[PDB]
RNA sequence: GGCCGGGAACUCAAAGGAGACUGCCAGUGAUAAACUGGAGGAAGGUGGGGAUGACGUCAAGUCAUCAUGGCCCUUACGACCAGGGCUACACACGUGCUACAAUGGCGCAUACAAAGAGAAGCGACCUCGCGAGAGCAAGCGGACCUCAUAAAGUGCGUCGUAGUCCGGAUUGGAGUCUGCAACUCGACUCCAUGAAGUCGGAAUCGCUAGUAAUCGUGGAUCAGAAUGCCACGGUGAAUACGU
């Protein structure tokens, strides 16, 4: 993990992005490739769609995703199964 | 006055300085006994003395460095050999009778491109 | 001869028989022997009930067993409810730290699957 | 089976450097490629010249150059016009005042390097291979040499199929460290691809 | 390796040149030991704005006369290949074939 | 090997006791060139086995060597598809060598808690012909005499 | 005093440099002392010699860097000057310490 | 405390030399080549090890190091960017690492190496932290300073043959560092967890001596990232009748 003596990192434009979604009100789905950002406090309630390789996924953040990475809600790999 | 030798074993090279005493060995500023806890290697040591039949007419002072315990005591015997014949020439033939003459030569053989060691070689496999 | 619930090894060292509690390996059983005047090599056998109480005191201190048991259960689960990659390869049972999954991962995957 | 370089294995036994300059880590990698910038110029540059090796020396914050060549004439040029601008673009690549020196190539029929690219401008105007290889060969016997080996590889007066061929006259004493063996090699760029030369000169032994 | 492989080379060594001094100062701020919590968080902030390539981890090793990455020796500056071309030619100076 | 430049190698005697024999017990004994620890498990087994018999430590030594020393030996020989065990006479240095492994190998296996304790059992054992050691020794003995009527091969 | 270290990839070419510097020391009447022999530097390079695959395929090289001491102990005051003019031959390092 | 004055002996450093030639002796042998043994010698018969690879073979490998004939693309098969992938996982194989313990594990104490690297680097001492590390900050472009206490070993204690005080996989929590950035997908630390495994079917591999086995150490690549590779010493065997 990032070390603690500098803080959670978050992508400048996508803190901007999600400053912005808060004081509008807005819920419009945020599109986003950050998916090396943290979730902060005041992304709960807003829906961020995070990049995954191909398309971005509707993430609807609660409580209990602060702290985590964006990306670790957009799974990158297709499997379904070997011999289905 | 001091008779010397030189004794050289792996990587170990000892300085051996004897003289008229009663038996006394130190190395490296310790006492046989103390250097080495080893039975082989004090037994070494004392080859060279105990077959020229001097182990208390002669004092002994050394020094030792390179190498490990087994080295170190090689390097001592062959620098006692050394120092027994600059004392007396007469008794080079038993000395070298015993094996103690030769410098033993071997080396550890360098690590060689494409095996494990210098002769292990990697686990083969026809398919 | 019971703490945290459970019977600990008469026979053994106080250390070693300490360990036998869910949640207390060596470092935790050293500190608590410090803590409670025990010495390390004493069987638990040749203890006194007084000695044995003040044991129970300082395992209380720490969270062991089934309270232990239970805060594990919570923190996978949470994973698991909360869909993260981390939650999925445990829904899965395949291996969470990033491991090599083309081969090996036999911990998690168990014995092997015969096409 | 593949044979060590001829040059490289005799590299402090019986030949020098060409290369004779000392340096740290720091300046090391600069100093290699400040030399193939300058051998690639002097090498493009004087093509027509008969330059057989560029030696390259750098006594102190400068850099010392000397050409071997057959034809020292065309390389000095009319009163010195030609090492002057050859010396500025030199002292230009290398970033440091620069010396060029001529040592004169006497026997151009005897350096391996003379003979090879001989050998590959022949067969660039499209001479008969095996030609270029005999008279090689023979100048070389004739003017001296203890020995000479000349291998020529590739699509040989155009055929489809590439092959190797080579002559030798005396002695080529490959093994011998002594040996006294001077080793180049030369392409010639025709219409059916890349015709490798190699030739070997053996001028006694210590 | 392609000309523009060589190019982004280039590109990335002349960025991380002209802006070592201002990502030296923006480091030894999010690191020290007694900075404003904004102010070691905005120079957080600030490093992502400066272009990617001019962090020096972005510069690969290349090859200097073919650029190839990989086999690279950072005495020589070139790749394995290349090394021993040079070296069978006598111009390394100092350099020969080792036994021991 | 096919050309028989092979010779001894100079063997030191043990420092203990001046025994060839018995160094090359411990050079038997010792795994991974730790010769110090393979010379402390034959010095405390033989002490044991001395104290155990007052004989002596060379003497009980030999006594159980000279249980399990084989005589004859068997070497195999393919004649028709079938292999023909041909018994050999075994030649004194490998008796001796033989004997040492045996008794090595069977201490080995025993269930003793540390390996002088098993070495000084197995020892004893075979100073009174019953180890696994002297067991091989039968062995062998009774499969050369099995093949006695292959002794031209 | 002053301390002249000197480096090279041949000894025969710094065994002709550290000799050439003693003199232009004792000529002034300045004493010296060594050339002290230091110990060399071999540095080795291994290297895959197929462009491709062959991974048991190698060479190895090293470059040897001899190294000298000379010191010259209380310098009369041509010393430095002449030290510094003798202009010693390119492949040595001459490193001057005062 | 080579610590100081000193000393130049010794270790060692590294330049130049000497030294091994079947040279000497005996025997065998075709008045040969040679072989068997002996003396002296540090070394004996190619002393040990390396480098050194004939003519060719396999249309063997490499057009992705580079180069290059021909062919093909050219507002794309070229170029730029962010994110993802090369790390997938019913499965099969190769090469390794760690084990299954008592010739061992753990604890305390305490011996003896070689080789190598270092300036956007190696980083001491001191302070802080259980620790990875952090802060301050010497010295060193090095036989000087740093990496950097070798480990096996030895002494003493304990464990007592148990899936264990063996093993250390997996997983939870808490962290450090590098790096714009460790979700995918880093290394490392701490607390907790303590899987399989009790010596491996058919089969099969390496090694003839300072070798195997075992034990640590260093380097290249490299911001970070070795159980791989290359290199270094320590301890140190067994066996070879024979074809
Ligand atoms: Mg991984
Ligand atoms: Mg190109
Ligand atoms: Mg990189
Ligand atoms: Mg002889
Ligand atoms: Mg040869
Ligand atoms: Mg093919
Ligand atoms: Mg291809
Ligand atoms: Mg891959
Ligand atoms: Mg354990
Ligand atoms: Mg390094
Ligand atoms: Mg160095
Ligand atoms: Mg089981
Ligand atoms: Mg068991
Ligand atoms: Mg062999
Ligand atoms: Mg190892
Ligand atoms: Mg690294
Ligand atoms: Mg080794």
């Amino acid at each position: 993990p990032r070390s603690l003596k500098k803080g959670p990192f978050i992508d400048l434009h996508l803190l901007k992005k999600v400053e912005k979604a808060v004081e509008s009100g807005d819920k419009k789905p945020l599109r986003t490739w950050s998916r090396r950002s943290t979730i902060f406090p005041n992304m709960i309630g807003l829906t961020i769609a995070v990049h995954n390789g191909r398309q971005h996924v509707p993430v609807f953040v609660t409580d209990e995703m602060v702290g985590h990475k964006l990306g670790e809600f957009a799974p990158t790999r297709t499997y379904r199964g070997h011999a289905a | 006055n001091q008779y010397y030798g030189t004794g050289r074993r792996k990587s170990s090279a000892a300085r051996v300085f004897i003289k008229p005493g009663n038996g006394k060995i130190v190395i490296n500023q310790r006492s046989l006994e103390q250097y080495f806890g080893r039975e082989t290697a004090r037994m070494v040591v004392r080859q060279p003395l105990e077959l020229v039949d001097m182990v208390e007419k002669l004092d002994l002072y050394i020094t030792v460095k390179g190498g490990g315990i087994s080295g170190q005591a090689g390097a001592i015997r062959h620098g006692i050999t050394r120092a027994l014949m600059e004392y007396d020439e007469s008794l080079r033939s038993e000395l070298r009778k015993a094996g103690f003459v030769t410098r033993d030569a071997r080396q550890v053989e360098r690590k060689k491109v494409g095996l494990r060691k210098a002769r292990r070689r990697p686990q083969f496999s026809k398919r | 001869a019971r703490i945290a619930g459970i019977n600990i090894p008469d026979h053994k060292h106080a250390v070693i028989a300490l360990t036998s509690i869910y949640g207390v390996g060596k470092t935790r059983s050293k500190a608590i022997l410090a803590a409670a005047g025990i010495a390390e090599d004493v069987k638990i056998s040749e203890l006194s009930e007084g000695q044995i109480d003040t044991l129970r005191d300082e395992v209380a201190k720490f969270v062991v067993e089934g309270d232990l048991r239970r805060e594990i259960s919570m923190s996978i689960k949470r994973l698991m409810d909360l869909g993260c990659y981390r939650g999925l390869r445990h829904r899965r049972g395949l291996p969470v730290r990033g491991q090599r999954t083309k081969t090996n991962a036999r911990t998690r995957k168990g014995p092997r699957k015969p096409i | 089976g593949q044979k060590v370089h001829p040059n490289g294995i005799r590299l402090g036994i019986v030949k020098p450097w060409n290369s004779t300059w000392f340096a740290n880590t720091k300046e090391f990698a600069d100093n290699l490629d400040s030399d193939f910038k300058v051998r690639q110029y002097l090498t493009k540059e004087l093509a027509k010249a008969s330059v057989s090796r560029i030696v390259i020396e750098r006594p102190a914050k400068s850099i010392r150059v000397t050409i071997h060549t057959a034809r020292p004439g065309i390389v000095i040029g009319k009163k010195g016009e030609d090492v002057e601008k050859l010396r500025k673009v030199v002292a230009d690549i290398a970033g440091v005042p620069a010396q060029i020196n001529i040592a004169e190539v006497r026997k151009p029929e005897l350096d391996a390097k003379l003979v090879a690219d001989s050998i590959t401008s022949q067969l660039e105007r499209r001479v008969m291979f095996r030609r270029a290889m005999k008279r090689a060969v023979q100048n070389a016997m004739r003017l001296g040499a203890k020995g000479i080996k000349v291998e020529v590889s590739g699509r040989l007066g155009g055929a489809e199929i590439a092959r190797t061929e080579w002559y030798r006259e005396g002695r080529v004493p490959l093994h011998t460290l002594r040996a006294d063996i001077d080793y180049n090699t030369s392409e010639a760029h025709t219409t059916y691809g890349v015709i490798g030369v190699k030739v070997w000169i053996f001028k006694g032994e210590i | 390796a392609k000309q523009s492989m060589k190019a982004r080379e280039v590109k990335r060594v002349a960025l991380a040149d002209k802006y070592f001094a201002k990502r030296a100062e923006l480091k030894a701020i999010i690191s020290d030991v007694n900075a404003s919590d904004e102010d070691r968080w905005n120079a957080v902030l600030k490093l992502q704005t400066l272009p990617r390539d001019s962090s020096p981890s972005r510069q690969r090793n290349r090859c200097r006369q073919t650029g190839r990455p990989h086999g690279f020796l950072r005495k020589f500056g070139l790749s394995r290949i290349k090394v021993r071309e040079a070296a069978m030619r006598g111009e390394i100076p100092g350099l020969k074939k080792a036994s021991w | 090997p096919r050309r028989r430049v092979i010779g001894q190698r100079k063997i030191l005697p043990d420092p203990k006791f001046g025994s060839e024999l018995l160094a090359k017990f411990v050079n038997i004994l010792m795994v991974d060139g730790k010769k110090s620890t393979a010379e402390s498990i034959v010095y405390s087994a033989l002490e044991t086995l001395a104290q155990r018999s007052g004989k002596s430590e060379l003497e009980a030594f030999e006594v159980a060597l000279e249980n399990v020393r084989p005589t004859v030996e068997v070497k195999s020989r393919r004649v028709g598809g079938s292999t023909y065990q041909v018994p050999v006479e075994v030649r004194p240095v490998r008796r001796n060598a033989l004997a040492m492994r045996w008794i090595v190998e069977a201490a080995r296996k025993r269930g003793d808690k540390s390996m002088a304790l098993r070495l000084a059992n197995e020892l004893s054992d075979a100073a009174e012909n019953k180890g696994t050691a002297v067991k091989k020794r039968e062995d062998v003995h009774r499969m050369a005499e099995a093949n006695k009527a292959f002794a031209h091969y | 005093r002053i301390r002249i270290r000197l480096k090279a990839f041949d000894h025969r070419l710094i065994d002709q440099a550290t000799a050439e510097i003693v003199e232009t020391a004792k000529r002034t009447g300045a004493q010296v002392r060594g050339p002290i022999p230091l110990p060399t530097r071999k540095e080795r390079f291994t290297v895959l010699i197929s462009p491709h695959v062959n991974k048991d395929a190698r060479d190895q090289y090293e470059i040897r860097t001899h190294l000298r001491l000379v010191d010259i102990v209380e310098p009369t005051e041509k010393t430095v000057d002449a030290l510094m003019r003798l202009d010693l031959a390119a492949g040595v390092d001459v490193q001057i310490s005062l």
